[PDB]
């Protein structure tokens, strides 16, 4: 569990602390406390319907890069904790999710 | 060590032109065994 | 469109059996895969297990197989059973669905791929606590 | 003598029984000092 703080308006860049190794295929969730977890990004590019175009991950070409999530146009409700569910080729079947990065917008 | 993805080394070959090459070489082979004898290919036998 | 709603006993004394069901409304469960999520206070999320059309109750090996997965397509329900329970599992539970996507990266004739599960439709969740008192 | 185990465990692909990771000792330029090293080998050259 780790915090992070970004002021109003500008972009924010979050990356999960698990060292990816191989072909990356990650998901990004969002869990407000008390509410239900919603999906944001799957298969490193794609997006379900009902999500605005302020959410962009990284295309998984030319291995050697870190997976990260960039958001733009931050607002007041953007306060929930995030998760970086990770899958590869080498490490086999995963079970856990990982430590949640707490976003704390100020302004 | 290995940086990247565990894979397995392999070899490709164009399918259609290999079949046509086998069909050509069996036509040349039939000149010693009459017209109609069954020609069959098979895998290796043994050894190292 | 699939809608979810839960059903739980709420307050059960420990060393007993905990059974919490989720109701499936809107569609059937022909191709959807079904999972369970535990969220305890003082930690992060935790994933429990899943089931599919071949009825594989695949369990997390960090859970000592103390839980039982139960499905019902004759009356459109899903059921948990928890045997030999602890007093230290007071948590809201979640009944969410999941789809299976594959990703092939080499050749297909060598099995050179893997599977991943993505959980898109989620439940509102209900709180079940255990207490000796 | 090589103390050695399988490298890349819990892998579900074809290439599993290859790629063993071993460890041995070896003399350095000083004949009184020795050296530890980690390395890899394929399956077809090591025998238990
Ligand atoms: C000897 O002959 C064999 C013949 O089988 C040949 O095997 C082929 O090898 C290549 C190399 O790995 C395999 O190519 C992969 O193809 C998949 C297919 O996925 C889509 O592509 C086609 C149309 O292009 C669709 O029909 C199909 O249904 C899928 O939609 C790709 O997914 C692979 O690329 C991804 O992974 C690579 C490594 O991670 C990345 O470099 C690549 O960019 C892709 O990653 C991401 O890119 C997208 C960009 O937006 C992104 O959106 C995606 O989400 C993705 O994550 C890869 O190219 C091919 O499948 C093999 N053939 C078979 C039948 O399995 C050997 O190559 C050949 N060897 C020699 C030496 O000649
Ligand atoms: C290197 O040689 C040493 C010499 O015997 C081997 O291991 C030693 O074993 C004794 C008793 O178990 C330990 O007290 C030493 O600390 C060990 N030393 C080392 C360097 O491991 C050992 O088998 C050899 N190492 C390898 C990798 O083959
Ligand atoms: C093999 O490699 C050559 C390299 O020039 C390429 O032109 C060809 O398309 C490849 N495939 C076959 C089947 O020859
Ligand atoms: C090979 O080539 C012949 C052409 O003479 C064709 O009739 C046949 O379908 C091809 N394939 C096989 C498997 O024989
Ligand atoms: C095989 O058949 C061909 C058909 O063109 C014929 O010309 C040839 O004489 C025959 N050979 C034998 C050995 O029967």
């Amino acid at each position: 569990v780790r915090p992070l703080s970004v002021a109003l308006g500008e972009t924010a860049r979050i990356s999960c602390g698990r060292q990816a190794l191989g072909s990356r295929a990650v998901q990004w969730y969002q869990h407000r406390p008390g509410q239900a977890p919603i999906l944001l990004i799957y298969n490193n590019q794609d997006r379900p319907s009902g999500i605005p175009e302020r959410f962009s991950g990284t295309p998984d070409i030319n291995f050697g890069t870190r997976a990260t999530l960039t958001i733009s146009g931050v607002e007041a409700g953007d306060e929930a904790d995030y998760y970086c569910h990770m899958w590869d080729s080498r490490s086999g079947f995963s079970w856990s999710f990982g430590g949640a990065t707490r976003l704390t917008v100020l302004g | 060590d290995i940086i990247g993805d565990i894979r397995m080394a392999h070899c490709n070959v164009s399918k259609a032109t290999w079949n046509e090459t086998l069909g050509k070489v069996v036509k040349q082979l039939r000149k010693h065994f009459g017209n109609n004898t069954i020609i069959r290919f098979a895998q290796s036998s043994g050894g190292d | 469109q699939v809608q979810l709603q839960e059903s739980g006993p709420g307050l059960v004394k420990p060393s007993e059996t905990l059974s919490v069901t989720c109701s499936v409304s809107g569609d059937s469960m022909n191709n959807y895969y079904w999972t369970w999520i535990r969220q305890s206070p003082g930690k992060g999320l935790e994933w429990i297990g899943y089931i599919s059309d071949r009825e594989s109750a695949t369990y997390n090996p960090s859970l000592n197989s103390r839980v039982v997965i139960s499905r019902d397509t004759s009356k459109n329900q899903l059921s948990l059973k928890l045997n030999s329970v602890t007093p230290a599992d007071t948590a809201v539970y979640y009944c969410a669905t999941a789809r299976r996507g594959q990703r092939i990266y080499g050749v297909v004739s060598f099995g050179e791929f893997f599977y991943y599960y993505s959980m898109d439709v989620w439940g509102k969740g209900t709180t079940v606590t255990v207490s000796s008192a | 003598t090589l103390q050695c185990t399988n490298y890349a465990p819990n892998l579900l692909s074809n290439m599993r029984g290859e790629l063993k990771q071993c460890s041995f000792n070896m003399t350095t330029e000083l004949r009184d000092k020795k050296q530890k090293v980690y390395s890899l080998f394929y399956r077809l050259d090591v025998v238990q």
